[PDB]
């Protein structure tokens, strides 16, 4: 239970943190 | 994005390797720095750090100090020598047991020697040596099993 | 208890991850 | 100790799809 | 009984093999389990369980012969610090799950090896320890790490007493060489069934071999058998069972700093991947790679 | 300052090194498989840096290997990671060299001309699960002395040199402190000097004929 | 005129021959060093140890420390040895399988190893069990208030001729 | 000592990385790469 | 369009510059695991121990063990040190020079260094030599049967202000 | 038997290899001081074997140090030779280092473009200096115990970090077990491999280079 | 007799090593097998046999076991530490000593990058090299004597 | 503890290879090896 | 004496310091050598030469006062197994270099530790030593290899007696600080001469000193000089010397086969030049190389 | 006593030897 | 202890004159 | 004395080994 909550949330937010970056670092002509 | 370079046909240095078999570092994704440099660090760093997960959350034991008087109940050496102490404990014959364990490392150094007899690396193209290959695995893994068992269910794995 | 409960998933977590980041980068697999 | 065996064999088997997955769905939003 | 451990055993009950003592006179194997968890933190209550199943439907021979149910024991070796935990800091879910269980230690100063004398089989096939973390912050004895949890547990009466006479619980083979002659069942003093026999055709020795009622023959009369042949049988259902565990005393802040470690070697990982998605960009734009 | 680069150049030739370094090329059909050899070499390399980071506190006697043991694990600083690392990496070391094999021969990378890497793999197989076997019995405590005192008599089954390699192993007729002394080095000399050899090797002889082809 | 391969090969075997020969004396010691020395052997072996590797006495053997004899000893060439009113034979504790100590059961009268259930005799011979041959007997003379032991030369006791061990 | 933690991992890595290699050695059976072979 | 060398160096900062990050974690524990753990100081040392490192008793040092007191002892850090009816100053037996412990000469009533020649007074002052300061002062208290030293944390016995080893 | 050689030759190139060494020159000014370099390569060579063979029955604790060394000169087969052999080589290995700065001075075989050779020659000499300090207190007899508690000390002149170094090298405040323990790592771990590496870099150079020119 | 070969100053890839003085490998007697193969193991050999030598005739001491309440008499390192050894203990300062001592190898590294000052290698072509070369020689071997003697005769060496 | 005949090989080969060094050296000053310098 | 070191250290002459316990009396310091062989074979006699050097001419004081000459004594410290030769194995020419010494050993079983008594000066400073070396062969305790040799020597009178009453063979200072007002010389129950000195000025005890005749006074009168000045001299001409020396206890087996290997490089290497020879033609004949 | 002699002789003969069979071997020096 | 120390240098010093005199002479005799 | 008749006495006899072995190989026309 807290075990998959975790897990999920953990791979959720650092994929969302990925996205974030990507979309981020695009928009200001980094990437 | 993803970067490639097409194989050079039309140089013969680069010919006579792939007729050798081995051209294949002339083609392909620029080795450095998209992986050497970017991807590496992402193995190094990844196993790295799954190590370390391991070793905080499951530390290394230390048991009792040795005692040559009392031989302890369970005794076994690591998991990667379940197979050859299977096979060492289970044979009556001391001396075949040993050449049995000798076989291993001097009947992988044969493989190459046995199975040049073709060109094929794809195992679907080598169905004789994919089946000895699959046979062998399941009789290692057979023999690692039977090892942390009584000798009664080796031969059986306690389940017929 | 709930630390250590997040202990071994921040293992598992890394674990998929590099994975993750492998086939990503590499484009594949 | 032997469900603890299982555990940990169907969770080094099954992460790994799960890393996979995580890898194409990057690969999906960036334009791959 | 596992009070018989500490009497004829009082150091320890398990010997430098790693053999626990309850195998010295219950001679009977039966499988045990136990049940801890993987790691605690410190001045923590958590919960260990013993298994001790057995088939309820199958009784057991009692002293005198009659067929009676069997009790439980077990003796939970734990790791140093470890102890029973208080009365006060077992919380009510547990207090239930525990029962009448008369936890007692191996001995003074011994607080981690504990005991747990006869409880009703029928009720007890699973043991529940209420077991307190010591603190490595103030015991300089105590550090964190993994450590062995040494189980035995039995089900069942056992065959040898303390002073070494034979219980009624056990199989009885014949003397000597000769032509049984006597299925004879006297008594006496004291009281309840027992059973006389002989044997001979010419030996070097006149005396014969009483054998407890309980386990109950399958010899009639006259055969000249050798010493050794089984003249009762097994009435023991029971068994004794061993195991070894591990627990790991873990530290809170070490489990802290890897979480930690761990977000930071993603972070990383995804800077590196991001970072060739610009070199990609730059290597289709300049061709010269 | 006068650049320093420049300086490093011209005698080092620093740009004939990139030039080498950039003109290789990873082919499609390498896939996430082709790293565990290079998995495999991090394990090594974690090994290398807590065995070596051990060596000044562990101490191969029998009066004192089991309490330098306990020593490290409790007063150390950090001293139970450093264990525990080199424990759990030995263990992943020698996993990840199977799974190097799988893919070697799964892809046929053995066959001709790359038959002496394979053979320079098996020996350095040998020489890992060498480590494997002498480290586990340096703490010296229950487990690992009676890991020993079993292995160390197979050798006797041999005709004539039987005995003979058995002493050499154990370092006398049974097992003791000069058994204890042997494996020490071994561990920490002859099989780290060995495996260096064999992976450079291994790795020259890859470096030299490139990847295998594809499937 | 000028030397043919004949010659220069003739020339290659007395020189690197020589060589060689400067190699091998080299190399004698050092094949000698790394064989163990002898366990000082001036008559056929002597004391036996206890746990700690002391001296064993039958001033404290015989007076105090059994009332059903039969214990381990560290025997010859270290291995554990029993010692059963003293006994004239020892009997080597290490199974003769794969190498572990067996225990003792004096209400079987038999060694059992515990490791695949080998069991052997009151005087050390195989009843049962994966165990091939028998454990080692070697001779226990009380000289001194300490017990000598030295190797069983002589036929076994237990299977008529020659033992397995020498 | 058997160790259940490390006696899966071992498993369970073994299974999928056969698993995957025979995988990925198909898709080249189907689809051969440019020199395929 | 395209990322230029502005942009390109900026990403390496902010990449590598984490990956920096995840080298020092891993190399925080491991610097710290060199450095020697301390001396399990629980106060300020105790113990005092003789020549194998055992204990030393007043029991048997003020009863036989000198009809002209001055014997060395390990004291704090493991350094020698003598005892001089006891005395409440231990004195720190290692020259200041380069390190050689100071042998004790009654009939000058002076610690002369062998070394050198370098020399002290009877309480562990230069008198002369080569060797720049005295030797370290330390507090002696006979608690329990035992000795008990701890460092000398006040001003100097001999020279009165501050001393130099705290 | 179908020419093992050809065999061999194909996938290790052995007749490139051949070229190569056939290929180079020693010219006229190259004179018999040239072989300093060498020779004292030869006598760390033997002091890599002996020191390896004296590992086998060694034992660096207080304890047992002192008696395995003389177990070693009484008891072990030809130890008096193997450890007579360690002590003056390596007494000779830094003399014919010392008389092979004095060729490469007097040459000028240090300046432009070789003088990185020069550096890591000279981190060469302070890396064998360190193998004789450690390796002097090893046998833990008067003269090396007291070799090193003189030593351990000087560190501490250092302002802020004199203290922490000292501590380092020492093992702890004072010098003991722990200071055996750490001189023997270094002597038989860090010290081989560190001048493996530097020893490397040094022959990699020379060979890139070739020798300096005439006088 | 007595193999040479000429340096081919007509190509141009050795008169480019020859200009950055680099190409004293191209000319003279062939390494191989002339000097490689029959000399080195002259060479070897002689080294092995003078060391074997005075290891038989003059084998290694075995002093007395450590004690660490009694200081000896006569405490020296090894004689290639005699210099350094000398400074440390006549240097009333510290501090300066240790500078001294480190002032050796550092000093050492400074040198290639003070003598580029000119390309000469022959030392009769560079009096001022020489003569500081000779100069710190005498230096050294005379902090070594030092050393072995009392502190009083250092700087004098018992002789004046 | 001062070794004298350590001692004396030390000396002896130090002054042997210096002058030995200075001589070769001398030889190719008066007659100059072809790229003498 | 040397007797008197055995009586005042009987354990052993050798401080752990490795300083010889002549010092602690012999305050003053002469130069002492030694002559022992590089190496010796085993169970073999040889030459083992003290010296003990001092100006012949100069003499120095009696105990009474008298001008007198001096005394040479030693202790040689061998390693063990190794003691003074039988006199049936001291060949002639050595028995005649010798002289009227009289070895004895330090203590029981310490026959490696000789000793040397008095010996007129004169015709001893150097004091020959007859030693027998032992044999590995038929000694489990002796081995070949290299050992230390001790050895102390001394010439002249010593400064303090076993009981610690100063001789008169030293330097004597000031009691206190006072104005001398005693350069008196008288005597009573013994015999010859001895002086008597004061000193005063005000103070905080009223004793004088004497001092035994022999040194001889610098001091005139009437002077207030402080406790520590000399007021007499240094008579003391002798003095006690220290040296360590090292000797092989070779093994002839260990050396022929030495001479032997020698003799193979020798030649191994001859032929390697030949063999060079041979290829110096080869390459002169067919250019190619 | 002579075998001794002739120990340190051999020693003093192969120094001498080696100096010599390099000097030959390489043509001076 | 001083005068094996002047002999050790003497010999050390001298006896390369020695093997230096010996192959010269053996290069005479092959003719050189 | 005994030293140096049997350094010159090695000496001249490995000579004479030399120069018999020189000799003696060109006259088998192996040098
Ligand atoms: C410590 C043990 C080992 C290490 C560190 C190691 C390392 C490596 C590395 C880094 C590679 C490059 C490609 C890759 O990583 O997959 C490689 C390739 C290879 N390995 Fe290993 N390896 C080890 C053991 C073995 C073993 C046990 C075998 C065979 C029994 C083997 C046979 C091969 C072969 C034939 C190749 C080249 C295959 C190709 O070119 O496709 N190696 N190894
Ligand atoms: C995505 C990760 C990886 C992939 C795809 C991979 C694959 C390969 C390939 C294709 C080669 C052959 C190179 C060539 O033929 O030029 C190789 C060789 C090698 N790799 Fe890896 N590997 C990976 C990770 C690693 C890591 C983490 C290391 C860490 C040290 C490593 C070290 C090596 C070494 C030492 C060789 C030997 C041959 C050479 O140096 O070129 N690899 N690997
Ligand atoms: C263990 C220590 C050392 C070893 C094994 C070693 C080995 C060698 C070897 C074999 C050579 C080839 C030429 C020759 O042998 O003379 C050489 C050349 C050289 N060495 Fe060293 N050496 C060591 C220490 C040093 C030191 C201490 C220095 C300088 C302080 C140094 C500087 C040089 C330089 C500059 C060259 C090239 C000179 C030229 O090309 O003419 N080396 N070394």
């Amino acid at each position: 239970m807290l075990a998959i909550v975790a897990y999920i949330g953990f791979l959720a937010l650092f994929t969302g943190i990925a996205a974030g970056l990507l979309f981020g670092l695009r928009s200001a002509k980094i990437l | 994005m993803a970067t490639h370079k097409k194989p050079d046909l039309s140089d013969p240095t680069l010919r006579a390797k792939l007729a050798k078999g081995m051209g294949h570092n002339y083609y392909g994704e620029p080795a450095w720095p998209n992986d050497l440099l970017y991807v590496f660090p992402i193995v190094i760093m990844g196993s790295f750090a799954c190590i370390v997960a391991l070793a905080v959350l499951d530390p290394a034991m230390t048991g009792e100090p040795a005692n040559p008087f009392a031989t302890p109940l369970e005794i076994l050496p690591e998991w990667y020598l379940y197979p050859v102490f299977q096979i060492l404990r289970s044979l009556p014959n001391k001396l075949l047991g040993v050449l049995a364990m000798a076989s291993v490392p001097l009947g992988l150094i044969l493989v190459p020697f046995i199975e040049n007899v073709n060109k094929f690396q794809n195992p679907f193209r080598r169905p004789v040596a994919t089946t000895v290959f699959l046979f062998g695995t399941l009789v290692t893994l057979w023999l690692g099993i039977g090892a942390a068992l009584p000798l009664d269910k080796s031969l059986t794995l306690g389940l017929f | 208890m709930a630390i250590l409960t997040l202990g071994w998933v921040s293992l598992l977590v890394v674990f998929t991850w590099s994975i993750a980041m492998v086939v990503w980068g590499r484009n594949g697999l | 100790m032997s469900g603890e065996l299982l555990n940990a064999a169907l969770l080094s088997f099954g992460l790994i799809f799960v890393g996979w997955a995580l890898g194409a769905l990057l690969l999906k939003i960036q334009g791959a | 009984y596992p009070f018989w451990a500490q009497q004829t055993y009082p150091e320890t009950p398990r010997e430098p093999t790693g053999r626990i003592v309850c195998a010295n006179c219950h001679l009977a194997a039966k499988p045990t389990e136990v049940e801890v968890p993987q790691s605690v933190l410190p001045d923590t209550v958590f919960k260990a369980v013993v298994k001790i199943p057995y088939d309820t439907s199958v009784q057991q021979v009692g002293a005198d012969g009659s067929k009676v149910g069997l009790n439980v024991g077990a003796v939970l070796m734990l790791p140093e610090g470890f102890k029973i935990a208080p009365e006060d800091r077992i919380p009510e879910e547990l207090k239930e799950e525990i029962g009448d269980v008369y936890f007692q230690p191996y001995g003074e100063d011994k607080d981690n090896i504990v005991i747990v004398g006869p409880l009703p089989g029928e009720q007890y096939q699973e043991i529940v320890f209420p077991v307190l973390s010591p603190n490595p912050a103030n015991d300089k004895n105590i550090h964190f790490g993994k450590y062995s949890v040494h189980v035995g547990g039995n089900r069942g009466r056992g065959q040898v007493y303390p002073t070494g006479e034979k219980s009624n619980n056990n199989l009885y083979s014949a003397a000597a060489t000769g032509t049984i002659s006597k299925i004879a069942k006297q008594e006496g003093e004291d009281g309840s069934v027992k059973y006389l026999v002989d044997i001979k055709t010419e030996s070097g020795e006149v005396v014969s071999d009483t054998i407890p009622a309980g386990p109950e023959l399958i010899v009639s009369e006259g055969q000249a058998v050798t010493a050794g042949d089984a003249l009762t049988n097994n009435p023991n259902v029971g068994g004794f069972g061993q195991l070894d565990a591990e627990i790991v005393l873990q530290d809170a802040n070490r489990v802290g700093w890897l979480i930690a470690f761990v977000a930071l070697v993603m972070l990383a990982q995804v800077m590196l991947v991001l970072k060739k998605k610009q070199v990609e960009k730059v290597q289709a734009a300049e061709m010269n790679f | 300052m006068a650049n320093v680069y420049d300086w490093f150049e011209e005698r080092l030739e620093i740009q004939a090194i990139a030039e080498d370094v950039t003109s290789k090329y990873v082919p499609p059909h390498v896939n996430i498989f082709y790293c565990l050899g290079g998995i495999t070499l991090v394990c090594f390399l974690i090994q290398f840096a807590t065995g070596f980071a051990m060596t000044f506190y562990y101490k191969p006697t029998v009066a004192e290997a089991y309490s330098s043991v306990q020593y490290i694990m409790n007063e150390v600083n950090f001293g139970w990671l450093i264990r525990s690392i080199h424990r759990w990496s030995a263990s992943m070391m020698v996993l990840m060299m199977i799974l190097h094999v799988f893919r070697v021969y799964l892809t046929g990378g053995f066959k001709k001309p790359r038959e002496l890497t394979w053979v320079s793999g098996v020996i350095l197989a040998v020489i890992t699960v060498s480590f494997g076997v002498t480290g586990y019995s340096l703490p010296w405590d229950q487990v690992g002395y009676w890991a020993v005192k079993i292995v160390s008599g197979v050798p006797e089954a041999i005709p004539v040199v039987g005995v003979l390699i058995s002493d050499l192993l154990r370092g006398g007729s049974s097992v003791g402190q000069a058994t204890l002394t042997r494996y020490y080095s071994a561990h920490t000399f002859v099989l780290p000097w060995l495996i260096a050899v064999f992976m450079l090797f291994h790795f020259l002889m890859i470096r030299k004929q490139g990847i295998s082809g594809p499937l | 005129d000028v030397p043919d391969m004949g010659r220069r090969q003739f020339m290659n075997l007395l020189t690197f021959g020589t060589v060689t020969g400067v190699a091998l004396g080299a190399l004698y010691p050092v094949v000698n060093y790394f064989i163990p020395p002898a366990a000082g052997g001036a008559g056929g072996g002597t004391t036996a140890k206890d746990e700690l590797g002391n001296d064993v006495s039958v001033s404290k053997f015989l007076e105090s420390h059994n009332v059903g004899d039969r214990t381990l000893v560290q025997g010859l060439k270290g291995d554990p040895t029993y010692i059963v009113a003293i006994t004239d034979y020892g009997i080597n504790a290490v199974c003769t399988h794969l190498g572990c100590v067996v225990p003792w059961n004096a209400a079987e009268n038999k060694f059992k190893c515990p490791c695949h259930g080998s069991q052997y005799d009151a005087t050390g011979k195989v009843v049962r069990g994966p165990a091939p041959k028998s454990l080692a007997l070697s001779h226990a003379k009380t000289e001194n208030d300490k017990i000598v032991l030295t190797s069983w030369t002589e036929t076994d006791f237990r299977t008529g001729e020659e033992p397995w061990w020498s | 000592m058997v160790e259940p933690l490390l006696s899966g991992i071992v498993l369970g890595l073994i299974v999928v990385t056969l698993a995957g290699l025979f995988y990925a050695a198909y898709k080249q059976y189907k689809r051969p790469n440019e020199l395929g072979g």
